[PDB]
């Protein structure tokens, strides 16, 4: 609102006072053009920002459906680790998700085998792997060490 | 002799009263 | 000296602090972002140029004074239906005696301002000379209609 | 001026200055730039050479008939790198995409447009691909990087602390062996 | 224009419509100069370009022409094969462009590309509507037209190649997308009325 | 049958910067006085182009920085019958990119911009800025990902990497799609042969000239046409007597030259506002592709996904990333 | 003000300080059920007392 835009003054009262009417129309029309463009620029940049906010809102709706109301198997959608559940909290102009996840820890090293042969036939595990404690062989699940 | 004038010589630029602002002006200053 | 300052106003209207924008890079940053505190990061402040250090003028090897005397002060000009074109080349033309003097009633120049004629440098100059009736001088202009 | 110039007024010719940012006037053609010898060859009816944007990039000297290339004087952007007002009042400056030997002498000759009354170029001047970096001390070690300048170069405020510039490290190194009969299984969570 | 029709002579009064491209081929020098004029009589102004074995002389006067000069205005004296010339007249200036090329056959115009450099810009302000070649072994005349060309400049200052932008649809497409090679597809070039 | 297929995705685009005063006015002080009447236009345009340029680095980082820890390339490239030598870097070669990456970098063929390559500058004031992560730093990330997938499998996505033989990884990934383990273990050599043969088919399909990278060349071609329009608009007249500021300044008096300078200023401000608007619109198109590429990298390289047709056609087993100019190629 | 509009003025005669405020303006919105339903409407004057 402060810029001249090539006219004689920013304020329209001085332009109307200092000149005759026919010259005043020509001087006012340049301010009118400049302010129209200064407003159209603002509208266009606001449209481009609203597109981005819509993208974030759609992703937040998907996360609310899949992470909060159910358990999600997609890798790194609902946080690092293996998803268990999630909790929503409100924030000004947004949302905050507290994802609770399971993180394995304290790895151990074992010897492993693809299959064992008992009497001329090969046995494969139904679920899990074969491990070797050092004394005898065992079958375990992959994520926890519970020998069977 | 010569000395230094550190942060001295600023004055009220004009007739206006303003509060709670950071106002940038261009005028003859020390 | 003429400098740019930024001044801080409290609630009662008194100046308590100020920064000088031409002192430091940091003061220019504080004037650019309009604050007395700055976060960590890299902020694009301004643009820089390098000012010139010299001057170079190169005009060719021309020494002859230019015959403007023969074109203007001559015994006979032809009539308008058969005008004459005279070529002027290889001369140093002062050009100031045309607009400094009060000899000429109309000195109207198109595409060139007369005051800048002394600086520009041309390939050839062509002078067309004729004699017209007193009201026919207005028809010597681009894009104009008449019998002449 | 489609032919060599013949008719023009009284102005005194000067010696030409090469590899230096000057204001030039060649046959009424005025500009500001640096002038260098040129490898371009002119046919005799041409007197100057033109770019795509209708700029003149070459000119023929009227006296000696030597073809000269015109280049702009240095310009660009200036960025300021700070650790924070709470930490320190020391800053470093980046002059974007210019040669360091131009800016380093232009500051000393006091011929640079952002004129800072209290400013020292100092000992630390570094040439990066992003531009010329002034006020930051190069170090050999590599860290995860805080302030990204570019082309793999980042700066940070490190130890009497000062601003240092280094090459960023992508991650903490780790090696796990591959054995064809060996597995690892977690025992806790 | 490219692939236009040129009329060949093996001394008629050929008309001068907008310009002429005049190409003369000769083992021995036969075609010496031209005459340009409006009415080719004593009534109107006419210009002659002619070279004798030492000099090239151009004179613009009222001539007697049949195959005494008065009211002279302009005079200039200066001191197989295929000779190509372009003459065009505008704003009282006559532009002459000249190029030379060595060939072998006399009967026909050979196909090829050749660029023409400026020679004369004569400040003589007459209408030129007709011309006659002056002879002491063939010459070809073609007429210029207002067209748009695209010219390719190599790493030096020479025009190696060109396209006429009104010969074909493909040439218009090349001028529209600024190249000599076109990929497969459908491109919108212009509008029709 | 074992089929290996290719997806080509754009991640980032070229950064650029414009000097507003140098494009519009140049070195004129008279033009610089009249440009002050139009307000703060140059600060907005510089701020917008700076925002797009800083966005491109985030686009690259969110895709490729998926590994916390960097794994050295294993010295043996033959895991359980499967030949990994054409997707891992060679131990004895000056370049750090692998074979397929070297084919892809020559597949896309990338004046008058004004960038430092020797720092050179142009009269129009435009510049192309360099990326933060170079080509070697991106090839290091993709080499770490391919090494981790071969050694530790799916485990390093969700925690610390746990070693496992490659045949047992393939048995687990066969259990994923409903087929039992004894299908893999009895027929292991045939599956290894099909894997090697499909990799060799991919190599010759890239070696033969192709339009398979037509999505990454279009990112190159759209930037180039964006700038040539901006440069060519310097030659337009916009109603003045001439399109060059020096001749208007040289042949005319100051009061007469004010109008002719205003015509050029009004034209060039519009020609620059249009460019900044279109770049803001195009960066939002690049961002969607970068987000989808990050999702594919998380869900298909560091895991196995059950979503239909998200990763190839068929039943997903494994996926490998490769770096291509301005984008990523998933196998 | 912060937007460089005049918000306060000292009275020349009395030396009294007084505040200028803009008198009310805004948007007018019309709430309707539909022409086929009824011809009654409600009026909302936005952001005003
Ligand atoms: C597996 O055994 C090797 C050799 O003893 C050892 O270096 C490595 O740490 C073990 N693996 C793990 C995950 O500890
Ligand atoms: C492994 O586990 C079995 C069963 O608990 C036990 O008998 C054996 O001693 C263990 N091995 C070692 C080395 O402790
Ligand atoms: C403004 O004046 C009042 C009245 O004395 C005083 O209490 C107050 O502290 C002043 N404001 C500041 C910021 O000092
Ligand atoms: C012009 O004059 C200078 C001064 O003597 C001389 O060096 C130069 O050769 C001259 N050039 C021509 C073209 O006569
Ligand atoms: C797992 O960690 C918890 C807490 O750190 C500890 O109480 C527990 O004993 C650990 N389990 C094993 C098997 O060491
Ligand atoms: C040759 O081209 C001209 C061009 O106008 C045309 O008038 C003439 O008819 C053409 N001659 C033949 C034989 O096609
Ligand atoms: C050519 O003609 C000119 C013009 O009359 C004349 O001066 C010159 O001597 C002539 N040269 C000859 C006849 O060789
Ligand atoms: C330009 O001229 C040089 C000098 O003869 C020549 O060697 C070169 O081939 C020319 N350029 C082209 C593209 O032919
Ligand atoms: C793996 O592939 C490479 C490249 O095709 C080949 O040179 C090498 O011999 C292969 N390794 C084998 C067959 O063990
Ligand atoms: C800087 O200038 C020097 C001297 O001209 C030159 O040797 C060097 O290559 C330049 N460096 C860059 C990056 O432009």
């Amino acid at each position: 609102l402060s810029s001249n835009f090539g006219a004689i003054s920013s304020v329209l009262n001085d332009i109307l006072s200092r000149l005759d009417k026919v010259e005043a129309e020509v001087q006012i029309d340049r301010l009118i053009t400049g302010r129209l463009q200064s407003l159209q620029t603002y509208v266009t940049q606001q449209l481009i920002r609203a597109a981005e906010i819509r993208a974030s809102a759609n992703l937040a709706a998907t996360k609310m459906s899949e992470c909060v109301l159910g358990q999600s198997k997609r890798v790194d959608f609902c946080g690092k680790g293996y998803h268990l559940m999630s909790f929503p909290q409100a924030a000004p102009h947004g949302v905050v998700f507290l994802h609770v996840t399971y993180v394995p820890s304290q790895e151990r090293n074992f010897t492993t085998a693809p299959a064992i042969c008992h009497e001329g036939k090969a046995y494969f595990p139904r679920e899990g792997v074969f491990v070797f404690n050092g004394t005898s062989w065992f079958i375990t699940q992959r994520n926890f060490f519970s020998p069977q | 002799t010569q000395h230094t004038s550190s942060m001295r010589g600023v004055y009220y630029p004009d007739e206006i009263f303003r509060s709670d602002t950071l106002y940038l002006t261009q005028d003859l200053f020390l | 000296k003429p400098t740019t300052f930024m001044l801080k106003y409290d609630e009662n209207g008194t100046i308590t602090d100020a920064v000088d924008c031409s002192q430091n890079p940091l003061a220019e940053l504080k004037c650019s972002v309009k604050s007395f505190e700055i976060d960590k990061g890299i902020y694009q402040t301004s643009n820089f140029r390098v000012v010139p250090s010299g001057d170079v003028v190169r005009f060719p090897n021309i020494t002859n004074l230019c015959p403007f005397g023969e074109v203007f002060n001559a015994t006979k000009f032809p009539s308008v239906y058969a005008w004459e074109r005279k070529k002027i080349s290889n001369c140093v033309a002062d050009y100031s005696v045309l607009y400094n003097s009060t000899f000429f009633s109309t000195f109207k120049c198109y595409g060139v301002s007369a005051t800048k004629l002394n600086d520009l440098c041309f390939s050839n100059v062509y002078a067309d000379s004729f004699v017209v009736k007193g009201d026919d001088v207005r028809q010597i202009a681009p894009g104009q209609t008449g019998v002449i | 001026l489609n032919a060599p110039a013949t008719v023009c007024g009284p102005k005194l010719s000067t010696d030409l200055i090469k590899n230096q940012c000057v204001n030039f006037n060649f046959n009424g053609l005025t500009g500001t730039g640096v002038l260098t010898p040129s490898s371009k060859r002119f046919q005799p009816f041409q007197q100057f050479g033109r770019d795509v944007s209708d700029f003149t990039d070459s000119v023929r000297d009227p006296k000696t008939s030597e073809i000269l290339d015109i280049s702009p004087c240095s310009f660009g952007g200036v960025s300021v790198i700070t650790p924070g007002t709470n930490a320190s009042s020391e800053v470093a400056v980046l002059y974007q995409d210019v040669n360091c030997t131009d800016v380093s002498t232009a500051i000393h000759a006091d011929q640079l447009t952002p004129a800072w009354r209290i400013y020292s170029t100092g000992n630390n001047v570094f040439q990066t691909q992003a531009g010329c970096l002034i006020g930051a001390e190069h170090v050999d070690t590599s860290y995860e990087c805080d302030i990204p300048i570019g082309a793999g170069i980042c700066a940070s405020y490190h130890t009497q602390k000062s601003i240092v510039a280094y090459t960023m490290s992508l991650g903490a190194d780790s090696s796990i062996a591959y054995s064809n009969n060996t597995i690892a299984i977690p025992t806790n969570f | 224009p490219f692939y236009s029709n040129v009329t060949g002579f093996h001394n008629p009064v050929i008309p001068f419509k907008d310009g002429i491209y005049f190409a003369a081929t000769e083992k021995s020098n036969v075609v010496r100069g031209w005459v340009f004029g409006s009415t080719m009589n004593n009534k109107s102004q006419s210009v002659i370009i002619i070279n004798n074995s030492t000099n090239v002389v151009i004179r613009a006067c009222n001539f007697e022409l049949c195959d005494n000069a008065f009211n002279c205005t302009f005079e200039y004296i200066s001191d197989k094969h295929l000779r190509e010339f372009v003459f065009k007249n505008k704003d009282g200036f006559l532009y002459v462009y000249k190029g030379y090329q060595p060939i072998d056959v006399v009967r026909d115009l050979p196909s090829g590309f050749n660029t023409l450099k400026p020679i004369f810009k004569l400040p003589l302000g007459i209408n030129i509507t007709n011309f006659r070649a002056i002879l002491t072994a063939a010459y070809f005349v073609g007429y210029l037209k207002p067209t748009t060309f695209m010219l390719k400049y190599d790493e030096n200052g020479t025009i190696t190649d060109a396209v006429d932008c009104s010969q074909n649809p493909l040439a218009e497409l090349k001028c529209s997308v600024k190249s000599f090679e076109i990929d497969k597809g459908i491109y919108q070039t212009s509008n029709f009325r | 049958s074992i089929s290996i297929t290719t997806e080509v995705m754009p991640v980032s685009m070229a950064k650029t910067s414009v000097d507003c005063n140098m494009y519009i006015c140049g070195d004129s002080t008279e033009c610089a006085n009249l440009l002050l009447q139009y307000g703060s236009f140059c600060t907005q345009l510089n701020r917008a182009l700076s925002g797009i340029a800083a966005e491109q680095d985030r686009n690259t980082r969110e895709v490729f920085a998926q590994v916390k820890q960097m794994y050295k390339t294993p010295t043996l490239k033959y895991f359980g019958g499967f030949n990994f030598s054409q997707i891992l870097p060679d131990p004895l070669k000056p370049t750090k990119r692998s074979f397929i990456e070297d084919l892809l970098f020559n597949k896309v063929t990338l004046k008058q911009y004004g960038e430092c390559l020797i720092c050179a500058q142009k009269f129009n004031g435009l510049t192309v800025l360099p990326p933060l992560l170079t080509d070697d730093m991106i090839a290091a990330y993709t080499a770490a990902l391919v090494s981790g997938t071969a050694t530790a499998g799916w485990t390093f996505g969700a925690g610390a990497a746990l070693q496992i033989p490659f045949a047992m990884q393939m048995a687990y990934r066969f259990n994923g799609i409903g087929v039992t383990q004894n299908v893999l273990y009895e027929n292991q050599k045939q599956i290894a042969n099909q894997f090697n043969k499909a990799i060799s088919q991919i190599q010759e399909s890239l070696t033969t000239t192709s339009t398979a990278l037509g999505k990454l060349q279009d990112v190159v071609n759209q930037n180039a046409q964006a700038l040539n329009t901006l440069v060519k608009q310097l030659s337009s007249n916009f109603g003045a007597i001439s399109s060059v500021l020096n001749d208007i300044l040289s042949r005319l008096d100051k009061v007469e030259a004010e109008v002719q300078i205003d015509r050029l200023i009004t034209g060039r401000l519009q020609s620059l506002q249009t460019y900044v608007t279109q770049q803001l619109i195009r960066a939002a198109e690049i961002r969607a592709s970068a987000n989808l590429a990050a999702t594919k990298m998380s869900e298909c390289v560091l895991g196995q996904s059950k979503r239909v047709d998200f990763c190839g056609k068929g039943y997903h087993l494994m996926s490998f990333p490769q770096a291509a100019p301005h984008g990523v190629v998933f196998l």
